[PDB]
DNA sequence: TTTTTTTTTTTTT
């Protein structure tokens, strides 16, 4: 669901794709079908100063262009500056998956064979960032 | 099966954004209500959020879930898992206003569809109701939906513009050099001075005991307005047929005895005056009369709108009189019926922005007091009438209750209520021979 | 197996917030105790947190885990995993106060359930205890619950306080009799003295018969508050359009004949006064008006929240008037609708912590009494308005009901109900020419 | 569940 919103926002306003913080190091296996989003972000970053049609026509060789076109119309709003905050919030939510992974693995290791002082300390440090 | 139009995505987005930002609740609050949500779980969720926010509590996943569980409604809304899904699916509350507007659109469309279906069902099965009843029902149903959308305007937005507009309007009124009367001239110097005429949008109630000439004074004001303006004037003579009202009007205008006109014992000069009055009226054609009895506010409003559209507005409206009007929906409680009638007439006056003189009658307690001069307390079915009444004038005649009165031929118009002006007594000459009121030209009595 | 009422989520949120924000321990310390946590591990964790705070150590995951392990109770709670989960599952510690309040609610409800269980057990087995003994046991058990109610003072002040007040006043007669204004200034010396200004969070109901200057008095109060404060004030003029209200305000401020203002018969000096008033008002921009018709309480609340958030609070709210407000849900019973409106407005005043002058109207029965001075029961639907109202002020004018009255130009503001102050009459000079009230400078009449 | 109306019988001024 969130992936559909992210893709729709990315396709609707290709200009904002230049403001995306780097996410190349992140694995695409965490979120479902995240490879399409990362590929779209990299492609849109490669050509700053573009229109929505020229971004849409890029993936005409593949069969996933229909999804991009159907998502672009969806969640369409006239105001431009309003969408930047929503996109930023979605990006922050997506980036929070890394902290989610890190705390989940630490909790799993705690349940498997416990944790030492430093391990629970780093778990606490990671968890403090989740609330804020 | 034609599914009702709806947008689950907009509702979910609003629900999630409210959990993410309580501050924008106001933006959601003035745009959407609980009943708007197509899905009942969303209705319950919105109700619980409103209850919590009204208490000052923060609208969040945990507090909302526990609040629903306190009423056993959590599992009815999909549970904590569904609430977490709603919280997650919303990225941010920036576009929450658009989502609320979309939800409002869908809800109003479903309401329109429901009203249309009900009207169609009634048409298929009138259950003995005449066509007029069904058409009036459809009128009311459509008008309700039309009025239910008046939520974007009429609010206390940034005052500066409102103050500037009001001051500009005041300056415009000042610049227009009127002769003291800024509204419909009443035809009487003292009454116009104290009232500045019958103002637009204002509800005026003229009252007195029966036989006091209340209808006489009303018709005199109507004639003055018609002669002093070209805009039409509308009369609802529920009390009397149009024939007697027109006979009174001719007697007053011609200053000929009403008895002779009623009896037809008219001489050549009297008939000449009558013919001149008829010619003047036929030249004006700014008067419309309805003698239909039992007229409800709905029919009065519809006919007023018809006349205004056909003639570009109405200068004045006249109703004879309030207590005769019918509201079957409130027939059980007479007081509630009268309050509804008065409020509807006030609303109609504001909408058409025209003076509306609706006549009224007093309780008998007045005549049980030592002083028989009417006051505000004396109105019958009284409480709501005075509240909706913007101007209140009572008609008194000491000669009526005192044969040896020195005020024979004199009538007291007591302005008892005036929002933007002084209250007090005025005197007029009453020619019951002609059923007319005239400016008082005797010695001026100082009002103590 | 009816589980005792509880909230795992609330306790987990409170514990996680304490792990996250130690500064909010005090806000939690007053609300809840260790016993209030339904689950024993949460009781242990809160006890350890209290012990650490008392010793001054910070409350975090590492310190709490170390302290619990040192006591051997770490296993009883779940270790680093469970405490990390407690810290994790809390959306934010900013709402820890609400979670603590909910936990206190659950604890009080569980205490009540336990009390009921004990009373039922005693009833099943009196053990020779008389019915009086069982009743006294139940009453003693219940009185523990009602410790958070109290009764405060009811009026009886002892001889020592009387002597102290008498000495203070006898000494200050030589000195300056200051008022002690703390609330929003009413603009009048006597009214401020008796009320100490419009108290925030307190509901004030100004009532009067129509035409008594109710709206006039409210507008004068609002204007005085605006000129004596910088916080914005708010008005809901359902009864009248904004234009008439603004004209009244300008006429009062400029002390010019409002009739001239309405008619546009304004001279150069009056025009200069009007221009100065306009300049002052456009300089302030601390007054907001809504000319909406048929506002529901929710709409008023939302709009007030909007204005307060935009301008950081509201100095004063005014509603004209209660009987105009609409509640479609309770339209069936008028009294219930009025009661709910009053309750919602009182809750709004408490939440916004602002004085709220909501106007009300009286039943005609008042004028049936020999003395027409209003009293509390004279309110229409007095059942709920009187209960909710914290301050009740009635406007009376003997000149209105007696033209030969010796109090001409004098209006009586009678504080008939005041929770935190004395009831009694106050006099003001009413200039109907300007539609204004002024401090009464005439001879003081003994309040008998 | 309430506001009206308006009888009737009393008191009080
Ligand atoms: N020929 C006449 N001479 C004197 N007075 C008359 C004559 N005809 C009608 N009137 C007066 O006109 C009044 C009109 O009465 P009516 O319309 O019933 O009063 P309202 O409209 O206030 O109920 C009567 O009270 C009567 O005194
Ligand atoms: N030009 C004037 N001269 C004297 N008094 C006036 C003037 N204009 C208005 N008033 C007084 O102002 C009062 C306002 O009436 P209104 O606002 O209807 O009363 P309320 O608001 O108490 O229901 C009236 O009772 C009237 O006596
Ligand atoms: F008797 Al009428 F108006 F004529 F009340
Ligand atoms: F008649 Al009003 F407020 F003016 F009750
Ligand atoms: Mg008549
Ligand atoms: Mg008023």
């Amino acid at each position: 669901t969130t992936m559909r919103i992210l893709i729709g926002l990315l396709v609707q306003n290709p200009e904002l794709a230049t403001l995306v913080p780097p996410l190349e190091n992140l694995d695409e296996n965490k979120l479902p079908g995240l490879g399409l989003f990362r590929e779209l972000v990299n492609t849109c970053l490669s050509q700053p100063g573009l229109t929505t049609g020229q971004l849409l026509e890029h993936y005409r060789g593949t069969n996933n262009a229909a999804t991009l076109e159907k998502l672009s119309m969806w969640d369409d709003i006239a105001d431009k500056n309003i969408a930047e905050q929503t996109f930023t919030d979605s990006l922050n939510h997506m980036f929070d998956s890394l902290l989610e992974l890190r705390q989940e693995e630490l909790i799993a290791r705690e349940r498997t064979h416990g944790l030492s002082n430093e391990e629970c300390l780093e778990l606490w440090t990671l968890n403090q960032e989740l609330a804020k | 099966l034609k599914v009702p139009p709806h947008s689950i995505e907009a509702e979910q987005s609003v629900l999630g954004g409210l959990m993410l930002d309580n501050e924008r609740w106001d933006d959601v609050a003035e745009r959407v209500v609980a009943d708007d949500f197509y899905t009942r779980p969303h209705r319950h969720i919105f109700t619980e959020m409103a209850r919590l926010q009204e208490s000052g509590s923060p609208i969040d996943l945990i507090t909302l879930a526990e609040s629903l569980e306190r009423q056993g409604q959590l599992d009815s809304v999909g549970g904590c898992a569904y609430l977490a899904e709603l919280s997650k699916n919303t990225p941010s509350a920036a576009n929450i206003s658009a989502y609320a507007d979309i939800v409002r659109e869908r809800a109003v469309v479903r309401e329109m569809i429901s009203v249309a279906n009900e009207i169609a069902e009634a048409g298929f099965d009138p259950q003995g109701r005449t066509s007029e009843d069904l058409l009036d029902l459809a009128e009311s149903r459509v008008f309700k939906i039309a009025e239910s959308r008046a939520n974007k305007d009429e609010g206390p937005k940034n005052i500066a513009d409102v103050l500037d507009a009001t001051v500009a309007r005041i300056e415009q009124l000042f610049q227009q050099p009127h002769d003291g009367v800024t509204g419909v001239n009443t035809g009487y110097d003292d009454l116009n001075k104290k009232t500045a005429g019958l103002q637009p949008s204002d509800l005026i109630i003229v009252a007195a005991r029966p036989s006091m000439g209340k209808t006489t004074f009303a018709m005199n004001l109507v004639e003055n307005a018609a002669m002093l303006q070209d805009k039409p004037v509308l009369i609802f003579s529920l009390e009397m047929p149009s024939e007697q009202i027109m006979m009174r009007s001719l007697a007053s205008l011609s200053r000929v005895d009403q008895t002779k006109i009623r009896t037809g014992q008219l001489d050549d000069e009297d008939w000449a005056r009558i013919s001149g009055t008829m010619g003047i009226l036929l030249e004006k054609r700014n008067i419309y009369i309805d003698d239909s009895s039992g007229l409800t506010p709905t029919e009065v409003r519809s006919r007023a709108r018809r006349i205004a559209r056909e003639h570009g507005g109405i200068g004045l409206i006249m109703i004879d009189y309030l207590q005769l009007m019918r509201v079957p929906a409130l027939s059980d409680n007479r007081t509630l019926e009268i309050a509804e009638i008065s409020r509807s007439l006030k609303a109609l006056a504001k909408e058409l922005n025209v003076p509306v003189v609706a006549l009224s009658q007093l309780n008998r307690s007045l005549e049980q007091r030592a002083d028989k001069r009417p006051v505000n307390s004396d109105l019958r079915e009284s409480g709501s009438i005075e509240q909706d009444a913007d101007l209140i004038m009572f008609i008194y005649r000491d000669e009526v209750y005192h044969e040896n009165s020195d005020l024979k031929g004199i009538a007291e118009i007591i302005i008892g209520k005036q929002r933007n002006g002084p209250i007090g007594t005025v005197r007029l000459t009453f020619n019951g021979q002609w059923s007319r009121f005239d400016n008082y030209a005797g010695p001026q009595y100082d009002d103590e």
